[PDB]
RNA sequence: UAAUUGCGAUAACGAACGAGACCUUAACCUACUAAAUAGUGGUGCUAGCAUUUGCUGGUUAUCCACUUCUUAGAGGGACUAUCGGUUUCAAGCCGAUGGAAGUUUGAGGCAAUAACAGGUCUGUGAUGCCCUUAGACGUUCUGGGCCGCACGCGCGCUACACUGACGGAGCCAGCGAGUCUAACCUUGGCCGAGAGGUCUUGGUAAUCUUGUGAAACUCCGUCGUGCUGGGGAUAGAGCAUUGUAAUUAUUGCUCUUCAACGAGGAAUUCCUAGUAAGCGCAAGUCAUCAGCUUGCGUUGAUUACGUCCCUGCCCUUUGUACACACC
């Protein structure tokens, strides 16, 4: 009976599946360190769920992504959206709920999405364009 | 160089032939209780200062 | 602070610079006041951002675009003249490079510089096609203090853009120039001759 | 737009002149009569019934409304 | 013996009686089943210009249509698949059964 | 080709293509003063060129003179050190 | 501790492990090294153009040792970019199979990688370790 | 031996094929549709009209 | 890594080949200028001669300029594989050659009077001047001349 | 109000169509309903780092348990809900809150009366009349042509360089397609510089090609403001594949050759969030061939929320010498 929970976040057409469950703290991406996602700017943007709280609340769970679909940028995305939310659901029903709350100001009060994802898909093209809302062009001689 | 700084109470509306242009009644900062109607191009709210090169000069009223 | 060890190696100096106070990525967005007034609340202040990589909803209504960082702003200029639209892995490591430039020359905070700059460099004058009918002629009217962002920041961006195009000088040095001479001025800035050009234009027509 | 139209202008009148002594001022409450008390045919139509249904009983708390 | 059931008409409410109606028999019957499991409906498309002519705005419209296919597994001996498998027949309903 | 376009020629820039003794003595006694180097802040500076800059760099820091602060490709940001 | 190819990034991981082969420098050379283009979609040879059969094969065995099963036609697909056919738009184009095809020998009889079930190309007993042992230090060159 | 996707569009030639026929012998009987029923080991086709027994 | 200080061997623009190649720019990019030479051929000949292709072609010593000439004469000869080169077989008698900076537009005279004198269609659209490639000419090149 | 969308005097009583409602599609459900054709955790066998409890993996007859993520059916979920201002103070928006979803939530389908002598007799075995009907305007066969080239336009594609070009590396999508009495998609091994060929295998398909490892991209490099490593039009030579047959080169590969173009004038087009714009992939055409289209996903701006200036559109008043109606 290992204490284990599994929640995800998502992006565009991205999606993270997160596992989160008590342990040393070590935290992976789909194999490895979260050191090495790799844009080198974008790192800070997921270090955001880390170090916004704080890693002593990380300190005693260690979290595992696994990240499909999606872009480059939208793949960092998602694994944000899963920690923000493993944290918090693991603080729900685990931990005492006063922790929970607390965390949900720490995440919406500086980014909104960590915990509430974009309503924004993409748009079908139309005859007519190139694109979902551009035509081609049009020329009257 | 003296800039004035008067703050909008009111946006009165749209101006110009396409509207690009939107009127304003302002108080000034300093010697407050004097207002004056100003042409401004872009969006303006309320409660924002605007920073004029000249005072004297009322925008023609759309009336 | 206090060092945490882990399973995993995290180095030391990330932790120290999120512990103390929420910085950006080695600089500090905090004591960068706005001298001149009728900009606060539209250059966005007080509250920190650690990378400019962010999208945000601010689309379908019409005054909240005083709220987004000022200098993810700067950054969405970066994207423009074709090739280069969107990309903005690029963008943000340009705009990386450029604060590397005024933190060793004007000592200054090179938050501090850029939102000077914008502020000194928003023109409060500009002309309108206004008439009675066909006898219509430039008039002058007043820039609006979230216009002044608005115009302000194009000229400061497009500079580095035209100035690096056939020059050697890289856009992540082309643009740290402007900013130096955006913000005290030496008439030698892209933005500050265009500012001055605008507004005594617009001043020959009152 | 938001205004409503007939359908959802008159199914509505036609519940507070016989449903009067009976449901409330609060929507999910209502909603939850109108979809056995009456045959919508789409959801979208009894979610706007049991809306212009509390409009207009929330009228009815404060004075009286004509029609 | 391991037979295994396959629907693949486009009428789901035609098609989901059929599903309904046999995994509900060899429940009565009290024999171990898989449940009905439902594939994506895999779709096909056609897209053509409207008109027969090539005169007039470009006005391309798509026609589709859905395929709903739906597969179960049963354990049942031989004196009872012979006569499940001759019945729960629907108009537009293809049924097939394979044993092992 | 139907143009009003006058299509003005360049300068014809004479950036030094390798370094010689006359200018590597000057290099070492030049780049002070200068609170920042980079390949392109040394061609307006003294004449090396492009690849002369991006090799001088890579040399006056393998010795060290001055404090290097970024090592990314494409863009150096070095800085004189105390 | 405990040392993963994971553990370690990707770029320093091949630059590091394509030095050893160097060093060791007796696996193979295809005969003709350095005259052929590398792909088809490439118009300019490796410009560095020392290796490219002991810096390629510091890539390969890391997606071999990564993954269950990779053959040479993955390569192709993976390691292949647009091709800029002139005043054309851009396609993909897919790389030269050959050395792709000659750098998975030479790791047949080194014992890296070995014939699999079900087809491909899949790391060794001895595999496994070598790229382990040789990527522990790159994690110790720190100190 | 054919793909499911092809089944069902060639089920539908069928029945256009099927349609077309009997629209144009049957003409003055009154036809006024058709449906196809598929059996194992037994096709079936219901011709809907209005004078059966002269269709018979 | 370290920096050669100066030498006097250094030179300006060289002759070879009946082409004045220039100086100062890198030897697989230097000998571009020459005709029948190539960005890929300089690549080939400067690395199996054993001449490092980082030097320019300013620093590079005599001996090793025509060590260089040789090997694009009679490339066959020296362990090329045969198909780099522009005329395999070419119409005469089956030995390799490659054209350069003379016989860059000699034998193309020749591989253009060879179809004029066979009345060839190819030949004539040459004497004509138009597109011999069966490109559509209803809209491309009007300005040709 | 987007909407004769709603609503209250008052010579009108209701209605029909249109809009809307509806159908499709898009995102939420850790609650209902199941799954080695999808997954996840654990236990067996087993590989590596360490050996100390851990980390990264593989395994189909080793099972066990479950359905967050993926598929789904029936459903639930939003109706502008809560609150202050506005107008015989008669109902929404603003201001804010809530939420996955508050420009009818986004986008499509459907889409009235009446007309155009709009296009179409080259889709039809859908047709009237006219023509023709045996050296036929019927059919078929061989070789050409539709491509032809002084020039003028249209829809477009590649670009004029460091926000760069090129080289080694990291490396991520969704929409779909696919062979039977046929020869389709083909992984894998081998050969080849490449193109491509060769020998088996898998697949009638969530099990296989496919995670379609797309590209724009990110890191290390080389270059360095030179019509230069920008740009690759033109040409010359060779090797392949499709096709009975490619010569006015089908298309792919290899080397050489290297033009204009230095950001384009009057003019003119489209466009308001995942939208423009940039980037590529699939399918339709396909024995071979995209620079087309129809879709899909990827990165993601600036500027408004406006007005009647232009050009159009809708309703009312007024004038009319107009009625195939301001051409
Ligand atoms: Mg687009
Ligand atoms: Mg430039
Ligand atoms: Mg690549
Ligand atoms: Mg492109
Ligand atoms: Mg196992
Ligand atoms: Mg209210
Ligand atoms: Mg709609
Ligand atoms: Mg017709
Ligand atoms: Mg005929
Ligand atoms: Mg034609
Ligand atoms: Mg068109
Ligand atoms: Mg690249
Ligand atoms: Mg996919
Ligand atoms: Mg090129
Ligand atoms: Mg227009
Ligand atoms: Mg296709
Ligand atoms: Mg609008
Ligand atoms: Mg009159
Ligand atoms: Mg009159
Ligand atoms: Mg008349
Ligand atoms: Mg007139």
């Amino acid at each position: 009976a290992v204490p284990s929970v599994q929640t995800f976040g998502k992006k565009k057409s991205a999606t993270a599946v997160a596992h989160v469950k008590a342990g040393k703290g070590l935290i992976k991406v789909n194999g490895s360190p979260i050191t090495l996602v790799e844009p080198e700017i974008l790192r800070f943007k997921v270090y955001e769920p880390l170090l916004l709280v704080g890693l002593d609340k990380f300190s005693n769970i260690d979290i595992r992504v696994r990240v499909t679909g999606g872009g480059h940028v939208s793949q960092v995305y998602a694994i944000r959206q899963a920690i923000a939310k493993g944290l918090v659901a693991y603080h729900q029903k685990y931990v005492d709920e006063q922790s929970k709350n607390e965390l949900k100001k720490a995440f919406t009060s500086y980014d909104r999405t960590l915990l509430i994802a974009d309503s924004r898909r993409p748009e079908p093209k139309k005859f007519g364009g190139k694109g979902a809302r551009s035509r081609f062009q049009k020329s009257y001689r | 160089t003296p800039v004035t700084l008067a703050k909008v109470i009111k946006v009165l509306g749209r101006t110009g032939s396409r509207g690009g242009v939107t009127q304003v009644r302002v108080e000034f900062l300093e010697d407050t209780s004097r207002t004056i109607v100003r042409n401004v191009k872009g969006p303006v709210r309320e409660n924002d200062i605007l920073v004029l090169m000249e005072s004297e000069r009322e925008a023609r009223r759309l009336r | 602070f206090t060092p945490v060890v882990l399973a995993t190696p995290i180095p030391e100096e990330v932790q120290q610079a999120q512990t103390e106070i929420k910085l950006f990525n080695k600089w500090s967005f905090e004591e960068v006041e706005v001298k001149d007034a009728s900009l606060v609340d539209y250059v966005q202040v007080r509250q920190p951002i650690f990378v400019a990589h962010t999208a945000g909803r601010y689309a379908n209504k019409r005054f909240r675009k005083a709220q987004c960082p000022i200098i993810e702003r700067l950054t969405n200029s970066l994207m423009m003249n074709g090739r280069n639209n969107g990309k903005k892995l690029k963008a943000v490591r340009i705009i990386k490079h450029t604060l590397d430039i005024i933190n060793v020359l004007t000592d200054q905070n090179p938050i501090q510089v850029v939102v000077d700059a914008i502020t000194n460099t928003g023109p409060r004058e500009d002309t309108t096609r206004v008439g009675g009918g066909g006898a219509a002629r430039r008039q002058a009217v007043d820039v609006s203090p979230l216009r002044r962002v608005n115009q302000a920041i194009a000229l400061l961006t497009i500079g580095a853009r035209e100035a690096a195009f056939r020059n050697i000088k890289t856009i992540a040095e082309t643009l740290a120039e402007e900013l130096i001479n955006a913000a005290k001025g030496s008439s030698t800035s892209y933005a500050i001759k265009k500012k001055d050009e605008l507004e005594r234009v617009a001043k020959s027509n009152r | 737009g938001r205004v409503r139209t007939k359908t959802v202008k008159r199914a509505s009148k036609a519940l507070i002149e016989r449903y009067y002594p009976k449901l409330t001022l609060d929507f999910q409450t209502n909603k939850r009569l109108c979809d056995e008390i009456a045959t919508i045919q789409s959801k979208r139509l009894r979610n706007k019934i049991a809306g212009y249904t509390t409009h207009l009983m929330k009228r009815i708390q404060k004075g009286p409304v004509r029609g | 013996i391991k037979i295994r059931i396959t629907l693949t008409s486009t009428k789901v409410k035609q098609l989901e009686n059929v599903s309904s109606n046999i995994v509900k028999n060899a429940e009565q019957h009290n024999l171990v089943k898989k449940g009905p499991v439902r594939l994506p409906t895999k779709v096909l498309k056609i897209s053509t210009r409207k008109t027969p002519n090539g005169e007039g705005s470009k006005t391309w419209e798509t026609y589709e249509m859905r395929i709903h296919k739906r597969y179960i597994d049963l354990e049942a001996p031989v004196q009872i698949v012979k006569r499940i498998t001759q019945i729960t027949i629907e108009p537009g309903v293809d049924v097939e059964v394979v044993v092992a | 080709k139907k143009k009003w376009s006058k299509k003005s020629m360049k300068d014809r820039a004479q950036h030094a293509v390798i370094l010689d003794q006359e200018k590597y003595d000057r290099i070492l006694k030049e780049v002070p003063t200068y609170r920042y180097v980079s390949v392109s802040v040394l061609v307006d500076r003294l004449k090396i060129g492009g690849s002369l800059a991006r090799i001088a760099l890579r040399h006056l820091e393998k010795e060290g003179i001055i404090k290097p602060i970024s090592k990314h490709s494409k863009q150096a940001i070095y800085t004189r050190a105390t | 501790p405990g040392v993963s190819v994971r553990d370690v990034a990707a770029q320093d991981f091949i630059n590091a492990y394509a030095s050893f082969l160097q060093r060791q420098g007796k696996l193979e050379v295809p005969g003709y090294v350095d005259i052929v283009k590398t792909s088809s979609g490439n118009e300019m040879p490796p410009q560095d153009a020392e290796g490219w059969f002991y810096k390629r094969a510091a890539s390969v065995a890391r997606h071999i040792y990564m993954r269950k099963q990779v053959g040479v036609g993955k390569l192709n697909k993976l390691y292949g970019g647009a091709k800029s056919r002139g005043v054309r738009p851009y396609k993909h184009i897919d790389a030269s199979g050959s050395i792709n095809r000659k750098v998975l020998q030479a790791l047949e009889k080194i014992g890296i990688v070995e014939i699999s079930p079900k087809g491909g190309r899949r790391i060794s007993e001895n595999g496994q370790r070598d790229l382990d042992r040789i990527a522990a230090q790159t994690l110790e060159e720190d100190e | 031996l054919i793909s499911k996707k092809r089944k069902l569009v060639a089920d539908g030639v069928f029945y256009a094929e099927l349609n077309e026929f009997f629209t144009r012998e049957l003409a003055e009987e009154g036809y006024s549709g058709v449906e196809v029923r598929v059996t194992p080991t037994k096709t079936e086709v219901i011709i809907r009209a209005t004078r059966t027994q002269d269709v018979l | 890594s370290l920096v050669v200080q100066e030498q006097g061997s250094f030179q300006h623009i060289l002759r070879l080949l009946n082409t004045n190649v220039d100086g100062n720019i890198k030897i697989v990019y230097a000998l571009t200028t020459i005709k029948g030479v190539g960005r890929r051929y300089s690549n080939l000949v400067c690395k199996k001669a054993d001449v490092d292709l980082h030097k320019r072609a300013g620093e590079l010593t005599q001996e090793e300029l025509e060590r260089i000439v040789q090997i694009m004469q009679n490339p066959t000869h020296y362990k090329i594989p045969a198909w780099f080169l522009n005329r395999q077989n070419d119409i005469t008698d089956g030995k390799d050659y490659h054209t350069l900076a003379n016989n860059v537009e000699s034998k193309l005279r020749d591989d253009l009077e060879r179809l004029k004198k066979i009345r060839a269609h190819r030949g004539i659209r040459h004497f004509w001047g138009l597109r011999v490639r069966g490109q559509h000419t209803k809209t491309t090149g009007r300005r040709r001349a």
